[PDB]
């Protein structure tokens, strides 16, 4: 993950953030983008969480570090649009 | 004298260095380690 050269060479996602802990930034360095910085790094150890689409009734998903947000449309709500 | 040289007669006797044939080895002076550095000096950095 870290070394004298692991973080001195070119930043590639096919290198640093994959086979250790991927603590931080090494998922942001590759892209230079703090938008999905903490909406994807939660999916390094335990697997994805929105791939099941818990929200039904045409509701979008949002991943948080422990709980899932389900955006349901006007007049629709719920923990999973439930 | 034979030490000095003259061109037209090819005046030069073959000579061998003294220390080459007989070595007087004494080591060196190695009390300071020599360091090379990155072209920008400071190698790696983090974002702050
Ligand atoms: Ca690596
Ligand atoms: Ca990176
Ligand atoms: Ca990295
Ligand atoms: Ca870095």
């Amino acid at each position: 993950a870290n070394s004298f050269l692991e973080e001195m060479k070119k930043g590639h996602l096919e290198r640093e953030c994959m086979e250790e802990t991927c603590s931080y930034e090494e998922a942001r360095e590759v892209f230079e983008d703090s938008d999905k910085t903490n909406e994807f790094w939660n999916k390094y150890k335990d697997g994805d969480q929105c791939e099941t689409s818990p929200c039904q009734n045409q509701g979008k998903c949002k991943d948080g570090l422990g709980e899932y947000t389900c955006t349901c449309l006007e007049g629709f709500e719920g923990k999973n649009c439930e | 004298d034979r030490t000095r040289y003259f061109s037209m007669w090819n005046q030069a006797v073959d000579s061998y260095d003294p220390d080459v044939r007989i070595i007087e080895n004494h080591g060196t002076e190695d009390e300071l380690p020599n360091y090379c550095f990155p072209l920008g000096g400071i190698g790696i950095t983090d974002t702050f």
